[PDB]
């Protein structure tokens, strides 16, 4: 009885309902915006984030 | 140097009252009233003879001339210097003699002495005062 | 010729995010005590949405003017507490950012 | 100042002004049935996107499922071997004839500005989404794969049990 | 000797006043 | 990991010192003994095809790199669908493990409740 | 919301 309740313990830490929200979010996230402006955006910010090693 | 020492030690002892105070009113529970008195005036004329003593060797820290060391790294140090090189008012002080100006707001010198004579006047006048009733 | 009224803005919002800038704004008294910067401050708000956001070149500000929102009602006091805190949430904040865009 | 000041039309906008923009709104869309500022309420109303899509800074411009390469590969390949082939020769310009060796050095620079052009069309945001979207992929198999086999392994242990217990009624 | 020393009692939370103004060439 | 892009910009910026390196040597050196420096630049001629050679392993090297990003669009597209799904067995998967497991919780209770009030019976 | 509430132990 011990070893299945430390068992069932350990399969209830690993995640139920706020995962699939999550998930949820992601995609309507993702759908609602397109890929072209976070493309752009990211291409844009490419010369201010990354700093470069021969800038003294 | 001499000068600047005895500066030192006075306003060191007057930080170490300070401190005092600080730590005596920082408890939770508020001692009796006349402790806190004595404390009040041991600091406050603490504070009268620190004014007095700067005013006494003006002309020594005056001739001083400050110079950072040359072991003294800037580079690191930078937020050290600037905090003690930094002398500007606190603000509220600032605007409070601005107000305190604003509300004050040959005719200034002939009331100058007008108030002169009115300061020798009453100055008599309490004194013959004094002297009209024997106080011992 | 004379820029618009989209370019000030966009320049004025991208500045918010110096903080040498914030400290000075808030060191005059005249600046926080009028509600007409405040409510300029809330009007600001609706850069957060595309395709306003995709015109910023600092996202770091978005945060900012949000952060200033907050300060509308946490008190001028916390001033001079600001570069520090700025200085130490940078890291969480930067990565709420990426979470908030990148994912 | 270092600083520069606030916008003007940031002092003109008190809360009243702000209460009693829904009614002028209101109002102006009526009425409506660059943008002059004949009230000092017009700024509120969201500015329009301009026509051309076009924003100037600075002296600067600015403005679907994500959401023959061969030729490339071989251009880039022979102006990599020309590249080489122009060192070669310039080097040789140095050795005999130096005077007038800037003569092709500024050349071969154009090669090599033009490997830049070459990598101007190949530009990579997808490559890097790509690579994002297998990373995580894998990760969440990983993690996945492993919560079966330890409920499986679980409930293996369960059987095991069962039958040890039913052995020793 | 000595009986106490002074705490530090250092605050570089303090923001300084420091006026600027000559930025502009 | 480290993207072959970013790889691809460490070659060329070596190659790049590489030649450079080369170079002032021969400016430096032109005139050393001739074996010993006939040695070097052996060394750096070597030095120089490896570079090469790294190179063109790289450049042919790049998922996509003889790939039109088209099909790259669709097939991206349709990971995240199979995703979509995948996530949405996974919703199943842990519901119904959820459900055994508080299967095997109420018969944990009702053995314990049976043990409890057993060993009190007497 | 309710991801942190049923992600801490006890």
């Amino acid at each position: 009885l011990e070893i299945l309740n430390e068992c069932h313990d350990e399969l209830k830490a690993l995640p139920l309902e706020q995962v699939e929200f999550e998930k949820n979010t992601i995609l309507q996230q993702r759908s609602k915006i397109n890929s072209t402006e976070l493309l752009d955006y990211a291409t844009k910010l490419s010369k201010f984030t990354k700093i470069p090693p021969t800038f003294d | 140097g001499q000068a600047l020492d005895a500066v030192r030690m006075r306003l060191a002892q007057l930080t170490h009252s300070l401190r005092r105070i600080r730590d005596e009113m920082s408890k939770a529970e508020l001692p009796q009233w006349y402790t806190l008195q004595s404390q009040l005036n041991v600091t406050l004329s603490q504070l009268v003879s620190v004014t007095s003593t700067l005013q006494h060797f003006q002309e020594t820290l005056d001739s001083t001339v400050v110079y950072p060391l040359p072991k003294f790294p800037t580079t690191s140090h930078e937020s050290l210097v600037t905090t003690l090189l930094r002398k500007k008012n606190i603000p509220e002080v600032d605007e409070w003699m601005k107000y305190v100006r604003e509300t004050s707001g040959e005719e200034i010198e002939k009331l100058l002495q007008q108030d002169r004579e009115i300061t020798n006047w009453a100055r008599t006048t309490f004194r013959n005062e004094y002297g009209k009733h024997d106080f011992k | 010729p004379l820029p618009t009224r989209f370019e000030v803005e966009l320049e004025f919002i991208q500045s918010l995010a110096n903080i040498q800038y914030v400290t000075y704004l808030l060191t005059q008294q005249q600046i926080w005590k009028s509600p007409n910067f405040k409510n300029y401050l809330k009007y600001l708000e609706y850069w957060c949405n595309p395709p306003y956001s995709q015109c910023i070149v600092y996202p770091n500000c978005l945060f900012i003017l949000k952060l200033l929102n907050g300060f509308m009602e946490s008190a001028l006091e916390g001033l001079d507490e600001l570069p520090k805190i700025i200085q130490l949430q940078g890291p969480q904040w930067m990565n709420e950012m990426v979470e908030r865009w990148a994912n | 100042s270092l600083y520069p000041p606030p916008p003007p039309y940031v002092k003109f906008f008190t809360q009243s002004n702000l209460e009693k923009l829904p009614k002028y709104k209101e109002k102006k869309a009526a009425s409506a049935k660059e943008e002059e500022i004949t009230c000092a309420l017009d700024y509120l109303i969201p500015p329009p996107m301009p026509k051309n899509q076009q924003y100037r800074a600075f002296g600067s411009i600015w403005q679907e499922n994500e959401s023959n390469y061969q030729y490339k590969i071989q251009e880039l390949r022979k102006l990599l071997k020309s590249l080489l082939l122009n060192y070669l020769e310039l080097i040789g310009v140095l050795s005999i004839n130096p005077d007038m060796y800037e003569r092709k050095v500024e050349n071969i620079r154009t090669i090599l500005v033009n490997i830049h052009h070459l990598l101007n069309e190949y530009r990579q945001s997808r490559e890097s989404l790509i690579m994002l979207l297998e990373e995580q992929l894998e990760y969440k198999r990983g993690e996945i794969r492993e919560i079966e086999q330890v409920c499986k392994q679980v409930h293996d242990k369960l059987t095991s049990i069962q039958d040890t217990l039913r052995t020793g009624s | 000797p000595s009986y106490s020393p002074t705490s530090p009692s250092y605050s570089p939370t303090s923001p300084s006043y420091s006026p600027t103004s000559p930025s502009y060439s | 990991m480290t993207d072959r892009l970013t790889q691809l910009q460490i070659c060329l910026d070596q190659m790049t010192e590489q030649f450079c390196a080369t170079l002032n040597y021969i400016d430096k050196n032109h005139g050393v003994p001739p074996e010993e420096f006939s040695n070097t630049i052996d060394e750096l001629s070597t030095d120089i095809i490896l570079k090469t050679r790294q190179i063109n392993k790289l450049i042919d090297s790049l998922p996509g790199v003889d790939v039109s990003a088209e099909e790259q669009l669709r097939k991206i597209d349709m990971l995240q669908k199979k995703l979509v799904e995948v996530e949405d067995e996974k919703i199943e998967a842990i519901k119904k493990k959820e459900k055994l497991l508080r299967h095997v919780d109420s018969l944990i209770e009702d053995f314990v409740d049976g043990i409890a009030n057993s060993k009190k019976s007497t | 919301p309710h991801e942190i509430y049923g992600s801490m132990p006890l």
